[PDB]
């Protein structure tokens, strides 16, 4: 709808394709970039759209937040365990890899782990079990 | 009063300064059973004597500087006074002739509040009054 | 020009007006200034 | 008796410390409590007389780490000729060293920074290096790169030497106390063994590898007609055409040496005092023969002091002699104890010897840059450009902070190692009984200097506005000429042997093709004026310093202050407020002044040299500078150093984006970036970001994800630590991005 | 003339005396102790402020305060 | 040698060459400052005199009227007077408020000059002095070509 | 047109009413 | 940045030697009504707040003027 027009037939962009070097940077990622959304200066921005961005957003979404969740998951499982066997104070600085890897792989399905817990309550500590100020 | 041989000190700059004439001075005074080198609190070094020894210094912080450091030496009989221009010597540590580490009887609960500390009165029950919110006569 | 003139009204106002208020009031101002600063109750 | 003594085996050689970090410490080995215990851990690693208490036991852990970091520069030091033999262009520089740039060090081709390959010169593509390794293998008569990468080699295997040293000197023969302290018999080996047999093993390779190796350089045999160095001694009679007065042969040309008759090597053994006007640095046989007279001279005063044979000189008497019976009676002012009692204070403390030898090797490093832009040592050193203000301000700023660390173990052996036992009446003790005689005077001097270095730059400043350029202190105004440096300049040409040693005084532009080596550097009001920024900024920096190291005892608020330590932020705010009391925080504070000194220095010398002495000559003789005379009269305004050096000088580094100068106008805005950032720790105090923390470990809490290891903000003296160690660094490297995007844009 | 208030927290450990460098707390006895003591300030005029009989209390927030309040010329630590 | 200050060693000075020699305890302690049996205008006067003389020193040669003759002598008086009038407010506006109850301590030396009734006399004399030194330098200046010829026989 | 020499001295006098009564407040809240 | 990144006790022992000297040389006849201190804690937090906020303005509303009044 906006005057991002594609960078097919955006004649700026066509310069950049035009006198360019070749190796690696600006061949083949350059050729890729015809698809994109660019404006009056041959460079592509990044618009919402309805339906024709619609997925096409929604893959740095989807694949970022679950390895973010993922990272999160995996070390917030870790010291859960290492407190129910009484020696988290040695075993943070020491990590106990056979047990962070473990910790890990039963990270890899949490958005079907985190759910289960939510509906059970655990996820979250209750408000008379956390330290608090004199407030 | 007090008397005692000053210690072979050869002058230094850290001394006493015109507040020393006007408002007020101290004096340690200890014995000593050596003839010891000590640190000055005014820096550099100095020889005490064998007998009475007595210093005069310019704040309370620099005796007991010294009272601390004397104990080292294993020298626990040292009295500090405060001398006023006009020759008055009061004698202010210690006071009872005991140490205030250790407990005597006779002495009072002076400046002790009968709360905890976490149950002070808020600074908007002392406004506009003379008190503050850590002298608070309740509780 | 090489002087300082003025074409408004009353152009030598300025002329004893900026030495008045700036070096030479202010070192009896300072002095008043401090004469209650530094001034003793009894 | 200097006889040797070891200890078999004191120490086991076992992992089973690694696995117990913080083992030095009784505090740090019963357990990672906070993140407090994280710091405390790497702060306290190197503390070697905190660990033990005993010198015999501390002296083994100095000695065997000295070899395990003499394995780190030997690391380093086969990384510069390991980089010289594969990825350099020292083939193509060694045939023309005026066209092609000196480069090492390539890029890989990933993620676009194969832009920062720019031209050489010659099909090279590399980064164009400014450390001056090129000009000196070529010094030393390195011809192909073979010879570079079997030194390469070599270290590494001098790096296994000296680190298996360093585990046989703790582990298996550890020496015992007496075998480091005798500092007589050490002091016979450094100078004589160490510093004798140093530049007489170099004045053998000079005059039998560079001197032959550098003379068919000159004529250019364009390195295939050239010999390798061992053609020098195994043909002697290939270096008979060259030097025509000796003889050169195995027993036939050293007897002129032992029969004194030592004119048979006047012809490559020269006191001719001057630049090469072919290669534009030092003669080599002038060089080659200054060693000769090092080497006698050292290995003379290398026999001074007295060991086990009876004769020689001895510390211990000669400093406890000079009491005050004897002593010229001008300066009889220092006590009849004198400085007895002062062997035993280093020989007994390696804090009160490293505080020596950081101020001597602090000061040697900025002689030694004062020396190489003026002295030019090396062929083709002073015409790069980029090489020569690079080879300035690193050594200038590496021998700041060891002054700076000369002043922080100062201060260390008061707090810890001072004993007033030792110390009765001598001469550190009478320092310390009129400390408030040496800080009220220097701090007048640093205060009658301000005045007259920088408010003269005010005055200028206020002139050059109102448009009265004849009443500010120019060379057209008020004249302020430097009328006792401007005579040593005068002094140091009447005094010559025949060629003008040190073109920097006067005397000859040498020039020796497209650039202009050295030219003579003349002194008017703007370097008066400069000359005394100079004096006003060492003089802080020595006051912040020294006023750490006379109140590290004690002061006249906090009376008992070394009993609260060397490392301790404050004594409460009690007495109005005692922050940044203690000797540390004026080793802290004396950074910044160590930073703006020294970054003058480097100011004055990057634009002195651009205006008044690099450029190029033409087919007549005048000399086009590089700026153009701009420092003599625009360097007397600092917003002439605003707008003429640092806003006009900086176009170089902003507009190097899509070049090959890309990194340093990225170094040159990431070093913006930490010195503002070295300012939330500079400028805030930890108990907003303790209390800070404590609602962010509540969202951790609630989320049941709190760590164990509790999160604690840092220390006071932590946080001044990290505030200092990014401004010293983006302010560095906002300097170094700048000096070398503005020369290797030109050469 | 600081004010170095003594809460009935105290333990009677004696660690606040035996830090305070300008001896203004003193052990006098109490019955709500197994030392049977408290300190008390009496010499509050030469409380200096510096707080360092604050950081050696061991209770958790600590049973004695100093309150910097009306500084004077002995609770400034000027030897001038 | 360096002894302690006048046999105290708790005292916070030394008697070192500079302070405690011959020459320069006769020669401090014989300035107007300090010198014995003078009347405090007498101190002041002396001390203002060697104080107007230089003081239109630095503007006359340096100043921004350096450039003509006639100019460059009033400059530099200018300068006398203000600094030395406000120097002599200075010193009145130091005794009304030192001397209320603390003269310089009841309770010495290097300020011998404890009353209010010998400060008051000594800006008398500050003042009077600095303008009369100023004022011979002044003439001495502005007659410099009239005195470059009495001191070369060039009047005969 | 700029103001004649007199409406800068009426100015001067006009300006004094609101300076002396600037000290009457200036002390009836006591310095 | 004198009053941020410098503390209070670096120039309290530093007033105490330059209050020396002046008592211990002659000719100086002034004397200290009320003795000179290194102002507080939370005055140089302010007194170098003040200065650095004048220093913003200073310098932005000087180029804010005069890179708009010359290219317009
Ligand atoms: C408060 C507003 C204000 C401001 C900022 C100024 C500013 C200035 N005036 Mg002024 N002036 C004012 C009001 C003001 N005027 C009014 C209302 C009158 C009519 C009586 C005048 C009549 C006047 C004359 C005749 C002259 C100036 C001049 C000047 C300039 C230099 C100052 C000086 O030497 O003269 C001294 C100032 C006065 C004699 C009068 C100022 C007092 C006014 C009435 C009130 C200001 C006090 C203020 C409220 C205090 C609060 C601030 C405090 C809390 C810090 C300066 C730019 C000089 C000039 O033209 O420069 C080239 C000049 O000679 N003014
Ligand atoms: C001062 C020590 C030092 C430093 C800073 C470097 C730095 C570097 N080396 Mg080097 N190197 C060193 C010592 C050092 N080296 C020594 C002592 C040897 C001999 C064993 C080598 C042998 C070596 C090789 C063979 C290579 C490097 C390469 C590199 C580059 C990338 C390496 C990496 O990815 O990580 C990098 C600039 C690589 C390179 O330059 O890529 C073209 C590479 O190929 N180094
Ligand atoms: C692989 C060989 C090896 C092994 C197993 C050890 C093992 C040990 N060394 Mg060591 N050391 C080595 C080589 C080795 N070293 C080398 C090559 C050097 C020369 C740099 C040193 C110089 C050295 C010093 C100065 C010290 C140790 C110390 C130690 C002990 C604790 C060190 C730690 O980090 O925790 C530990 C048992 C420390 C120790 O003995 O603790 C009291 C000690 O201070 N080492
Ligand atoms: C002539 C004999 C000799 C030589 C050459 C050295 C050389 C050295 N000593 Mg040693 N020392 C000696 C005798 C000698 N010492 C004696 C008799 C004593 C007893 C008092 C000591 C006690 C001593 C101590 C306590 C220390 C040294 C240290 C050092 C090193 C200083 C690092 C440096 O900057 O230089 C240049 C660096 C080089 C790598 C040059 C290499 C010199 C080689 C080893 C000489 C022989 C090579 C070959 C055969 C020719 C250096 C390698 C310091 C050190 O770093 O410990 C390792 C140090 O801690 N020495
Ligand atoms: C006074 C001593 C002295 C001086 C002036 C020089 C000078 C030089 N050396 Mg060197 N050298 C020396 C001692 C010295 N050396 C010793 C003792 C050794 C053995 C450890 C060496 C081993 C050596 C090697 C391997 C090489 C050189 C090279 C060079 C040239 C390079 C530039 C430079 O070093 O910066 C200038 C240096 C200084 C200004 C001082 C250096 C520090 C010395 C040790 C100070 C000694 C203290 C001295 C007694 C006190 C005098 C005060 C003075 C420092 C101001 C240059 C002409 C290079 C070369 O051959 O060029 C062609 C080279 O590759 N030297
Ligand atoms: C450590 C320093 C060192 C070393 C290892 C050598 C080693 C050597 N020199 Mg020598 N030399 C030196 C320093 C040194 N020199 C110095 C300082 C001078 C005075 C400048 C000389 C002047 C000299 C001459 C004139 C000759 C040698 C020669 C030689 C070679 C044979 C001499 C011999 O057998 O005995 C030999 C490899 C001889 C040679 O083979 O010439 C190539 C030869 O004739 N040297
Ligand atoms: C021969 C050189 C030398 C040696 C042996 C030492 C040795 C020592 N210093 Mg030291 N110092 C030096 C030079 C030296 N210094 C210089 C040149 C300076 C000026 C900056 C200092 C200023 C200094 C201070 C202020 C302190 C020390 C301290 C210490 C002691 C402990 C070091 C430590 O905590 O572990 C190692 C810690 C680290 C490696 C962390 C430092 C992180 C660096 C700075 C980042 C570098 C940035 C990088 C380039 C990117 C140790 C005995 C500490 C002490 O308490 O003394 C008893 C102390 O507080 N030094
Ligand atoms: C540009 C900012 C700046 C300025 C002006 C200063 C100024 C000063 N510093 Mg500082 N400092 C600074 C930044 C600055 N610093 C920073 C960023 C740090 C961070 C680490 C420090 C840390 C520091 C330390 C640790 C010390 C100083 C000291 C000093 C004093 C040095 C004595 C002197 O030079 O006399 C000359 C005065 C000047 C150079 C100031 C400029 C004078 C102007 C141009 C003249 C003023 C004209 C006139 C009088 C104005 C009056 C007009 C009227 C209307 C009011 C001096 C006042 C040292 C000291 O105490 O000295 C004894 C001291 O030890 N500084
Ligand atoms: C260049 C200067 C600079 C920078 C980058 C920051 C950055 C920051 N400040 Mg600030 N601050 C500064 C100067 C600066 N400050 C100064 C001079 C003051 C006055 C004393 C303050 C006082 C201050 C306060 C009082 C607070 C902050 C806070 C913050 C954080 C803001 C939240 C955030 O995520 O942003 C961006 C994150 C970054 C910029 C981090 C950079 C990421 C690095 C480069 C990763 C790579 C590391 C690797 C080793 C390289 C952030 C780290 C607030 C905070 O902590 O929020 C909870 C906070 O309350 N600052
Ligand atoms: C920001 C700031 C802090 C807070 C500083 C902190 C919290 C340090 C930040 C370092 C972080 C926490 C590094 C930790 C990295 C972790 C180990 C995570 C890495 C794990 C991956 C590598 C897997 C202070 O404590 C402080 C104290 C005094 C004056 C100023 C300041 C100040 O400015
Ligand atoms: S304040 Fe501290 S030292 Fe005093 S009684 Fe309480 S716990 Fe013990
Ligand atoms: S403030 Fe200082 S002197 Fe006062 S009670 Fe606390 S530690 Fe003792
Ligand atoms: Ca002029």
């Amino acid at each position: 709808n906006t005057t991002l027009v594609p960078c097919y037939k955006s004649p700026a962009f066509v310069e950049r394709m035009k006198n360019a070097p070749d190796s690696y940077y600006t061949t083949k990622p350059l050729k890729a970039y015809s698809q994109l959304l660019c404006g009056e200066d041959g460079l592509p921005r990044i618009a919402l759209d309805r339906l024709s961005l619609a997925v096409d957003v929604a893959i740095p979404i989807a694949i970022f937040l679950y390895t973010a969740g993922f990272i999160g998951w995996s070390g917030r499982s870790y010291l859960q365990a290492i407190k129910k066997q009484d020696k988290a104070e040695e075993k943070e600085v020491f990590i106990d890899v056979p047990l962070f890897i473990s910790c890990m792989v039963m990270a890899l399905f949490w958005p079907m782990a985190v759910i289960k817990e939510l509906l059970a309550g655990e996820l979250v500590a209750k408000d008379e079990e956390i330290p608090i100020s004199v407030r | 009063t007090l008397s005692g041989q000053t210690p072979i000190f050869g002058g230094s700059t850290g001394g006493l300064l015109k507040k020393a004439e006007v408002e007020e001075k101290y004096a340690i005074t200890w014995t000593s059973p050596k003839e010891q080198v000590f640190e000055m609190p005014t820096g550099g070094a100095a020889i005490m004597r064998q007998g009475q020894n007595l210093l005069y210094l310019a704040r309370k912080e620099q005796c007991i500087a010294l009272g601390g450091q004397l104990r080292k030496f294993k020298i626990t009989d040292y009295k500090i006074y405060r001398i006023y221009p006009n020759g008055e010597t009061v004698y202010i540590h210690p006071a009872d002739g005991v140490f205030p580490e250790k407990v005597n009887q006779g002495r009072e609960k002076v400046r002790y509040n009968d709360r905890r500390i976490g149950q002070n009165p808020s600074p908007s029950k002392v406004k506009f009054s003379g008190i503050a919110t850590y002298d608070a006569p309740n509780s | 020009m090489t002087q300082l003139t003025g074409d408004y009204a009353a152009s030598w106002l300025p002329w004893i007006m900026i030495p008045l208020v700036f070096y030479i009031l202010p070192f009896p101002v300072f002095a008043i200034l401090f004469l209650w600063i530094q001034k003793e109750a009894s | 008796e200097v006889r040797v003594v070891v200890d078999n085996d004191p120490v086991p050689t076992s992992f089973q410390k690694w696995s117990q970090p913080g083992h030095f410490d009784r505090t740090l080995a019963k357990g990672a409590k906070t993140t407090t215990w994280i710091w405390n851990l790497h702060a306290n690693a190197h503390d070697f007389d905190t660990h033990t208490s005993d010198l015999e036991d501390i002296s083994r852990k100095i000695f065997a780490a000295h070899f395990g970091h003499l394995a780190v520069v030997f690391i380093w030091l086969s990384g510069m000729y390991f980089h010289g033999a594969r990825f350099s262009n020292f083939e193509a520089w060694m045939a023309n060293p005026t066209g092609i740039k000196p480069s090492a060090q390539v890029v890989w081709p990933i993620f676009g920074q194969e832009i920062l390959n720019g031209d050489m010169g010659g099909g090279f593509h590399g980064i164009q290096i400014t450390s001056g390794l090129f000009q000196m293998w070529r010094a030393a008569g390195f011809t192909n790169t073979f010879q570079l990468y079997c030194t390469a080699i070599g270290g590494l295997v001098m790096a296994a030497l000296m680190l298996f040293a360093g585990w046989f000197h703790y582990h298996k023969r550890a020496p015992k106390l007496e075998w480091f302290q005798n500092t007589q018999s050490m002091l016979n080996h450094h100078l004589a063994g160490l510093l004798g047999l140093g530049s007489l093993g170099w004045t053998g390779h000079l005059i039998h590898v560079s001197l032959p190796t550098n003379k068919l350089l000159d004529t250019g045999v364009a390195l295939k007609d050239i010999p390798l160095p061992h053609e020098f001694i195994l043909n002697p009679s290939l270096m008979n055409k060259l030097y025509p007065h000796a003889d050169w042969g195995f027993v036939k040309g050293v007897v002129p040496f032992f029969t004194l008759q030592w004119g048979h090597f006047t012809d490559f053994l020269t006191f001719k005092g001057g630049l090469n006007p072919v290669t534009g640095g030092l003669w080599l046989t002038d060089v080659a023969h200054h060693h000769l007279a090092i080497a006698v001279m050292f290995i003379i005063a290398g026999h001074m002091y007295r060991t086990n044979w009876g004769i020689g000189h001895s510390i211990k008497e000669m400093l406890d002699d000079a009491r005050t019976p004897n002593m010229l009676p001008f300066l009889s002012f220092i006590g009849p104890v004198g400085h007895k009692g002062l062997f035993e204070v280093l020989t007994t403390s390696w804090h009160a010897q490293l505080s020596i030898n950081l101020a001597m090797l602090g000061s040697l490093s900025i002689i030694i840059a004062h020396h190489m832009y003026a002295m030019p040592p090396y062929p083709y050193l002073a015409t790069d450009y980029g090489t020569v203000v690079s080879l300035f301000t690193h050594h200038v700023w590496i021998g700041g902070f060891l002054i700076v660390g000369g002043a922080a173990h100062a201060a260390i052996y008061m707090v810890r190692d001072y004993d007033p036992e030792q110390n009765f009446n001598n001469v550190l003790d009478r320092v310390l009984r009129h400390r408030d005689a040496i800080i009220s005077h220097l701090a007048w001097v640093c205060q009658f200097l301000g005045f007259h270095s920088f408010a003269m730059y005010c005055h200028n400043d206020t002139m050059r506005a109102f448009g009265r350029p004849q009443d500010m202190f120019s060379d057209t105004g008020i004249q302020l000429q430097p009328v006792f440096a401007q005579w040593l300049q005068h002094i140091h040409t009447m005094t010559i042997l025949h060629d003008p040693v040190s073109y920097a005084f006067g005397g000859g532009v040498v020039a020796v093709g497209g650039k202009v080596a050295m030219m003579p550097i003349t002194l008017g009001t703007a370097d008066f004026l400069i000359h005394h920024i100079h004096a006003f900024t060492i003089h802080v920096t020595v006051l912040v310093l020294l006023k750490g190291v006379l109140f590290a005892r004690s002061s006249r608020l906090i009376p008992d202050k070394a009993n609260l330590g060397f490392r301790f932020p404050c004594d409460g705010p009690g007495r109005g407020g005692t922050c940044q009391v203690s000797a540390w925080d004026h080793v802290f504070l004396g950074l910044f002044w160590m930073y703006n000194s020294l970054s003058m220095v480097i100011f004055h010398f990057f634009w002195k040299m651009q205006s008044d002495v690099w450029g190029t000559v033409g087919a007549d003789g005048v000399v086009t500078h590089i700026t153009g005379g701009n420092f003599a009269t625009s360097s007397i305004t600092n917003n002439g150093w605003l707008r003429d050096f640092l806003w006009a000088q900086s176009t170089q580094v902003i507009t190097s984006y899509n070049t090959s100068l890309s990194a340093y106008g990225l170094m040159f805005l990431g070093g913006h970036f930490i010195f503002g950032f070295s300012l939330m720790f500079l400028f805030s105090g930890r108990g907003y970001w303790q209390e800070l923390i404590e609602s962010i470990v509540w969202a951790h809490n609630k989320l049941k994800v709190a760590p164990a290891i509790q999160p604690r903000a840092l220390s006071i003296i932590h946080g001044r630590a990290v505030g200092v160690a990014h401004y010293l660094l983006g302010g560095i490297v906002t300097t170094w991005a700048f000096f070398l995007a503005r020369m290797t844009a030109f050469g | 003339s600081h004010t170095v208030k003594i809460y009935d927290t105290c333990i009677g450990c004696t660690q606040c005396v035996r830090a305070c460098p300008t001896d203004v707390l003193e052990m006098v006895p109490w019955d709500g102790c197994r030392a049977g003591q408290i300190a008390s300030s009496p010499r509050t005029e030469d409380c200096v402020g510096c707080k360092r009989c604050e950081t050696a209390c061991p209770t958790d927030f600590l049973s004695i305060r100093v309150y910097l309040g009306a500084e004077t010329t002995r609770s400034m630590g000027l030897a001038y | 040698i360096i002894k302690p200050f006048k046999g105290d060693p708790c005292l916070g000075n030394l008697s070192t060459p500079i302070n405690d020699s011959p020459l320069a305890k006769a020669f401090i302690n014989n300035l107007p400052a300090y010198r014995k049996g003078l009347t405090p205008f007498m101190r002041g006067l002396e001390i203002g005199m060697a104080h107007g003389y230089f003081l239109v020193g630095p503007e006359v040669v340096i100043g921004p009227l350096r450039e003509s003759a006639h100019g460059a002598n009033l400059s530099g008086l200018i300068t006398a007077i203000y600094i030395a009038v406000s120097a002599c407010l200075g010193i009145s506006i130091f005794a009304i408020t030192t001397f209320q109850g603390n003269p310089k301590g009841s309770y010495d030396s290097l300020r011998p000059l404890r009353t209010r009734e010998e400060w008051s006399q000594l800006n008398g004399g500050i003042f009077l002095g600095a303008m009369g030194g100023a004022i011979f330098a002044y003439l001495l200046l502005e007659n410099f070509d009239a005195l470059d010829a009495i001191l070369r026989g060039a009047v005969n | 047109m700029s103001i004649s020499d007199t409406q800068v001295y009426i100015a001067l006098v006009v300006a004094l009413v609101p300076g002396f009564l600037a000290w009457r407040l200036a002390t009836e809240l006591y310095k | 940045f004198m009053f941020l990144i410098t503390w209070r006790g670096y120039w309290q022992e530093l007033i105490e030697t330059l209050a020396w000297a002046h008592e211990q040389t002659p000719l100086s006849f002034g004397y200290w009504r009320d003795k000179p201190v290194a102002l507080s804690i939370v005055q140089a937090r302010l007194v170098g707040l003040t200065h650095f906020t004048v220093g913003y303005i200073a310098t932005y509303g000087a180029f804010l003027i005069a890179s708009t009044a010359s290219k317009f």
